RNA sequence: UAAUUGCGAUAACGAACGAGACCUUAACCUACUAAAUAGUGGUGCUAGCAUUUGCUGGUUAUCCACUUCUUAGAGGGACUAUCGGUUUCAAGCCGAUGGAAGUUUGAGGCAAUAACAGGUCUGUGAUGCCCUUAGACGUUCUGGGCCGCACGCGCGCUACACUGACGGAGCCAGCGAGUCUAACCUUGGCCGAGAGGUCUUGGUAAUCUUGUGAAACUCCGUCGUGCUGGGGAUAGAGCAUUGUAAUUAUUGCUCUUCAACGAGGAAUUCCUAGUAAGCGCAAGUCAUCAGCUUGCGUUGAUUACGUCCCUGCCCUUUGUACACACC
């Protein structure tokens, strides 16, 4: 506690004197999306592997 | 939307072919007529199916109509 | 021509009641009266100071008399209603329980209000007496 | 009047117009005819009501709404922004107020006052939207006498409305200011300018 | 004892689903069909309903 | 100004793209058996009267 | 009701407490103005001070406002419940005050300074200018200072 | 799989049913799950004659 | 025994219920009489079924009406409905039909659904929005 | 309660129910025949509940 | 500014020598002359009531209505 | 037509799922079967006022009698009926009349095949594989944190007041829920300004809490248009309440503090009748905590009865080198 007050570089006043980082109004990102559809597991079971199980 | 479905013609239809005798114009008479001869598990059925085959009936007498 | 308090219209007649009760002068006003709010959920207190017991006691008898029995509790939750939480949504509250039950306690002493069986306050015969007597002395006023 | 009474008494002013002229809480329904040609079964003064409270039918069916009592549009359309939505009583009393103010200042009788500010401020033809082959224009258009009376009912209470607005003048005073500068329309009224200027719009575009 | 009306009878069914799930468990390889709950006077009556009653 | 008296004798249909205007053959009362073709804004049925603000013109297509 | 009349003894604009007061306005709302001083306690004291509360501060015979001053600092002999006090208690002395007009912000400065100087967590919070009450700052708090 | 329902149906239609529908999904023994609709005969799929006439 | 018929009122949910039976002119309603109903602005409502038909009918027959249910307007219109269906019921047991027929004649021209109850009902609320066609507000994105 | 079993979609709710009816009958009888009424005229899922005392 | 929360006579003497003439007279119709804060305004129609003047065909809180006697 | 709902046209004819039917709830039963856990009438018992009988109440059942209110068994009612318009005089559509009800009678419930790498291994003792498995990612104990605040975005709550705030006063609901291995719904009475405490009371409940005397609202006044007595942020001091525990203040009261907001830019959502909007209640969650939800009633409009212009989606026609199907 004794630390918290004294310091400097910690308030209101002083954010509110910076500037606020562009990230802040980055949107979304989208992450992966028209991906989706595209298989990354990459496996493509067999003609002969899907007739012997169903 | 007043339609009545096939279910409700097809009915009315196969009952004025073989019932035209009895069958008055008149509704409450047909209604009760129903559930003596056709039979049918509810109630507004009865009532819809009596309605629109007294239909029939009420023009029939002006000449004939297709079906 | 005979009347009932049922006879004459809601507020002339709590006014009258609370103006002989005022004229009476025998009431017992608990002595904190005109520093109290009525309610936990009011903004001011009554705008009539001295006064209004006379109002709550002249409101107080005629609902009591209007039917079987009524406790402190049911006029607690009476004349209470929606509190301003401000910012937040409107609440009801039941009005201050000790400015309803100190018009009991004094109406009892003053013969017009008579503790029940079944509980609460049951109106007073001698209330039923003094009340109807100022009713017809009301359409008695407009003549 | 024949004075009859009975155990519970019915009091004599009380008694006295009740079985006699239908009239408002007390106002004549006879005379009050509609001041201009057209807007007639659109404006409606029949039946006669004493107060401008009803249970009413009017949505279900279309031109049931101009079967309502005027005063009762009057009273209803009064009724709203926000906190007076619902609150018709408000609204009643605020119409017997204004016809008792109407009546009091020259006289005749309010309700047809009423009708007389209703009368004057239906626009007869205003403009639409269309597209076009470009910038769009304004093609007047003549107006439903239906209509003619349904955005002159709003256009006396939103300039009542909006007047008395902030301002220490009571509705009813607004009101009453409003239909009597209406009445004949005086064009200091917010209704009778609104009404000029969209059948200018008219013949502006035409 | 001393039950709601109202909450026993939930607590009826909940009664019937605990133990018709400890049957559709312990004698799936009977082909158990499901219960039913009979109750009287003195005992209560649960009524296996199996397609193989002798394993039972 | 000249007061324009048109009863509306049949309703013809709803011009404009989103159909707020409705097509009506009129009469004009006085001087009756001609007959001419307007557009209003509002409700509107048959026999209603409508007040055009000014007498010989016509509107057809509205977009 | 009753039209008066008085004379030009009717006085706009009367200093008390070290603070400027409205006349012509309803004297319970011209001591409001005073700080420390709200709706209720301007109620019971002018009650309390016998004052026609249908009276404006404008005429009030300086006896009469002589009056009002004393309860205001002397609640406690003049019988107001002790409840109806902000500074109850106290941290130090123990007693009970109403503090009044220049001296209530002088009070709530000590108040905050103590937590301060005690390096209290909302003292903390009030040296850096935040929500003290433990709101969410996230969202609300953004105009600001 | 294709011979456990059809034989399944078979029976529940030889038991005299109006109709039966055995739906499988997931995955059998290729990594990527399907369905399969094995039905047969007459169902209504709506309304209350669903509770009545049919069980699930 | 006296003749006496019984009848309600019904407005939303409000119901009115009516004790029309013979008497000294009395027309009072739950405990207090038809002077003070207490809207006092659609009091007049209520004195509607007295006016239409004139005031002289309601001498020989007495009048009681107790309402539970609803809120203040809701009740008034079932009150006024209790009254106008019970005097329609005692000159349809006692007196004969042909003013019976002159009172829903003269009732039912002015109307107002003295007779008839008013069958419109609120409506239940449906999830998504607080009331029950109004649905909760979408921002989309 | 919430149709969906976790988070998402727009929110469907759905309301359950359960119906239960209540029927009292009132008799005057010697010991043999509530005893007899009583023993047989069980049914399953109906719950029967008797005793007399005026209280 | 405008204030009118106090008699200043030569007010009061408008009251009895301003209000013939007004086909209205009101809560509103005070405040609207110059005068008459509504605080007064309706001690002023109680007092206008005190004998003829204005003739109370009104009722109540908020509106208020009179006119002139005859 | 709301509908692949039909009419009709016709190499098709006649059927099936889905639609509809069905189901639930809401509207109508001076008719049927009944009810001290619902009431109405009469009769006693009784109080006040008028005293002409009367008006208005109290009344452990004191008995008589009843079912209009009410309650839930059993049924009946609507079929867009009657009629007049219109149209391939076809399905239908349209107005009046009748009627509890004529927008599929209003509102839901249920819901065909087919599409998604939509969401959900954080609901599961549903589960495959991989990870970890004793210095544990298992489980627990201690404490903090999900609330952290230069800011961006969304659902909302409260406001800018005079159709209003405030003080009295009149005082009106429905859907609800509630205590046994207890500590719940709680009347009533007492102490307290308030919050609340305490002594009793009924109720496993159509029986007691409850008539949940809800709130908008009506009514007589206090203010008087002035960031005002509109607004209640922020904050200080004091009292209580939940709980082992409240500081970063669970919640409530009392007083003091009195910010922004003077109708809100581009945009943009919901909605057609007891609806919208205003108002509160009950339930979910809960030891305490609703600015949230799921229902409910209370007050109750303005405006459509149309359209394809924006937007979206369905259908045919068309084109194709796609068919893992324009990711
Ligand atoms: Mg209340
Ligand atoms: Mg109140
Ligand atoms: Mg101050
Ligand atoms: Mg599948
Ligand atoms: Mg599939
Ligand atoms: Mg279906
Ligand atoms: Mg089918
Ligand atoms: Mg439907
Ligand atoms: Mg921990
Ligand atoms: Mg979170
Ligand atoms: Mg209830
Ligand atoms: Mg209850
Ligand atoms: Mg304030
Ligand atoms: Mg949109
Ligand atoms: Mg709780
Ligand atoms: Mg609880
Ligand atoms: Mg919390
Ligand atoms: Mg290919
Ligand atoms: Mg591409």
């Amino acid at each position: 506690n004794e630390g918290a007050i004294r310091d400097k570089t910690a308030g209101r006043r002083n954010n509110r004197s910076k500037d606020v980082t562009d990230s802040a109004t980055t949107k979304k990102s989208n992450t992966r999306r028209a991906t989706d559809r595209h298989s990354r597991t990459g496996k493509t079971d067999t003609k002969k592997k899907v007739n012997q199980g169903w | 939307g007043r339609v009545r479905t096939k279910t409700v013609k097809r009915a009315s239809k196969a009952l004025i072919e073989r019932y035209y005798p009895k069958l008055t114009l008149d509704f409450q008479t047909n209604k009760r007529l129903c559930d003596e001869i056709a039979t049918i598990q509810s109630k507004r059925l009865r009532n819809k199916i009596a309605g629109y085959t007294t239909h029939l009936m009420k023009r029939i007498q002006k000449g004939p109509v297709r079906g | 021509p005979g009347v009932s308090v049922r006879d004459v219209a809601a507020q002339d007649f709590i006014n009258a009641y609370a103006s002989f009760l005022q004229r009476q002068g025998k009431l017992e006003v608990p002595g904190y009266v005109d520093i109290v709010k009525t309610s936990s959920g009011n903004e001011m207190p009554p705008q009539d100071a001295e006064g209004w017991f006379y109002k709550r006691a002249a409101s107080v008898a005629r609902h009591i008399y209007m039917r079987k029995q009524v406790g402190v509790g049911k006029l607690n939750k009476l004349y209470g209603g929606a509190k301003s939480r401000g910012v937040r949504p409107y609440k009801h509250i039941d009005a201050s329980g000790s400015i309803n039950r100190k018009v009991l306690q004094a109406l009892e002493k003053i013969g017009i209000v008579e503790i029940s069986p079944k509980g609460g306050r049951r109106i007073s015969e001698n209330g039923q007496r003094d009340l109807d007597r100022i009713a017809a002395q009301t359409l008695e006023e407009d003549e | 009047f024949t004075p009859v009474v009975l155990a519970t008494p019915i009091p004599e002013e009380v008694q006295q117009a009740q079985t006699e002229i239908k009239l408002f809480n007390k106002w004549s329904f006879e005379e009050v005819e509609v001041k201009d040609a057209s807007l007639v079964d659109y404006v409606q003064v029949r039946q006669p009501i004493f107060v401008a409270h009803t249970a009413g039918r009017y949505a279900n069916k279309r031109f049931r709404k101009a079967q309502c009592p005027i005063i009762e549009r009057l009273t209803n359309s009064l009724m709203m922004n926000g906190r007076n939505n619902g609150k018709k009583l408000k609204a009643v009393r605020i119409i017997k107020h204004t016809l008792d103010i109407i009546n009091v200042l020259t006289d005749q009788n309010p309700i047809q006052v009423v009708v007389d500010a209703i009368t004057n401020t239906g626009p007869r033809e205003d403009t639409t939207r269309v597209g076009g082959g470009g910038a769009a224009r304004r093609q007047a258009v003549d107006v439903s006498p239906l209509r003619r009376v349904n955005q002159a009912i709003a256009l006396l209470t939103i300039g009542a409305r909006e007047a008395a607005f902030r301002n220490i003048k009571t509705i009813a005073e607004t009101l009453a200011e409003e239909l009597i500068n209406a009445a004949k329309g005086s064009s200091t009224s917010y209704a009778i300018k609104k009404k000029d200027e969209l059948e200018r719009v008219a013949k502006s575009n035409r | 004892a001393l039950i709601s009306k109202k909450r026993k009878l939930v607590a009826d069914g909940v009664f019937y689903a605990e133990l018709n799930e400890f049957f559709t468990r312990e004698l799936a390889e009977e082909g158990y069909s499901g219960v039913e709950v009979r109750v009287t006077p003195t005992k209560t009556e649960v009524i296996i309903r199996a397609t193989r009653t002798q394993d039972v | 100004t000249p007061v324009t008296l048109a009863k509306v004798i049949k309703v013809l249909g709803r011009t404009g793209s989103r159909g707020g205007v409705t097509q009506v053959r009129v009469e004009f009362l006085e001087d009756t058996s001609r007959t001419i073709v307007r557009n209003v804004k509002g409700p509107v049925r048959e026999n209603d009267i409508l007040v055009l603000m000014e007498s010989e013109r016509e509107a057809r297509r509205l977009r | 009701s009753l039209v008066v009349q008085e004379q030009g003894s009717f006085q706009h604009i009367l200093r008390l407490l070290n603070t400027n007061v409205d006349g012509n306005i309803k004297i319970v709302y011209a001591l409001t103005t005073i700080k420390g001083v709200g709706r209720r306690y301007s109620n019971l004291v002018c009650k309390k001070a016998d004052v026609d509360l249908h009276k404006r501060a404008g005429e009030l015979t300086q006896e009469e406002l002589e009056r009002i001053v004393q309860i205001m600092q002397n609640p406690t002999h003049y019988k107001i419940p002790a409840w109806f006090l902000n500074r109850q208690n106290d941290i130090t002395d123990g007693k009970d005050y109403h503090t009044l007009a220049n001296n209530v912000e002088s009070k709530l400065r000590d108040d905050l300074e103590r937590l301060k100087k005690i390096r209290a967590h909302r003292g903390i919070r009030h040296f850096w200018g935040l929500r003290v009450r433990g709101q969410h700052t996230k969202t609300t708090g953004r105009r600001r200072a | 799989i294709r011979r456990a329902a059809y034989g399944v149906v078979r029976y529940v239609m030889e038991s005299g049913a109006k109709g039966c529908e055995v739906v499988v999904s997931g995955k059998l023994r290729a990594a990527r799950a399907k369905a399969m609709k094995f039905a047969d005969g007459f169902l209504i799929h709506s309304g209350q004659p669903v509770n009545d006439f049919i069980d699930t | 025994a006296v003749p006496s018929v019984q009848t309600f009122g019904k407005k939303k949910s409000a119901t009115a219920v009516a004790h029309v039976k013979a008497g000294k002119g009395l027309i009072k309603v739950n405990g207090s009489p038809i002077t003070l109903v207490e809207p006092e602005i659609l009091r007049f409502k209520v004195y509607e079924p007295l006016l239409l038909v004139g005031l002289d009918k309601f001498s020989n027959i007495d009048i009681r009406v107790r309402v539970t249910g609803g809120g203040h307007v809701s009740q008034v219109y079932a009150i006024r409905q209790a009254i106008a269906k019970g005097l329609v019921a005692y000159h349809q047991k006692y007196v004969d039909e042909q003013s019976k027929n002159e009172l829903k004649k003269a009732f039912t021209s002015y109307d107002r659904t003295l007779l008839i109850a008013d069958s419109r009902r609120p409506e239940p609320k449906k999830f998504g929005g607080k009331g029950a066609r109004s649905r909760f507000q979408k921002s989309y994105r | 309660t919430r149709k969906t079993p976790n988070g998402e979609g727009s929110k469907t709710w759905e309301t359950y129910e359960m119906r239960i009816h209540k029927r009292y009958i009132d008799l005057e009888a010697p010991v043999q025949i509530v005893k007899r009424i009583t023993q047989i005229t069980i049914e399953p899922g109906v719950d029967v509940e008797v005793v007399v005392a005026s209280n | 500014a405008q204030h009118a929360v106090i008699l200043d006579q030569e007010k009061y003497d408008r009251i009895l020598k301003e209000v013939p003439t007004y086909r209205y007279v009101s809560v509103s119709v005070l405040v609207d002359r110059l005068k008459i804060g509504g605080s007064l305004a309706r001690i002023a129609l109680r007092h206008l009531e005190k004998e003829g003047i204005i003739k109370p065909i009104s009722k109540h809180s908020k509106q208020a209505i009179y006119t002139r006697a005859t």
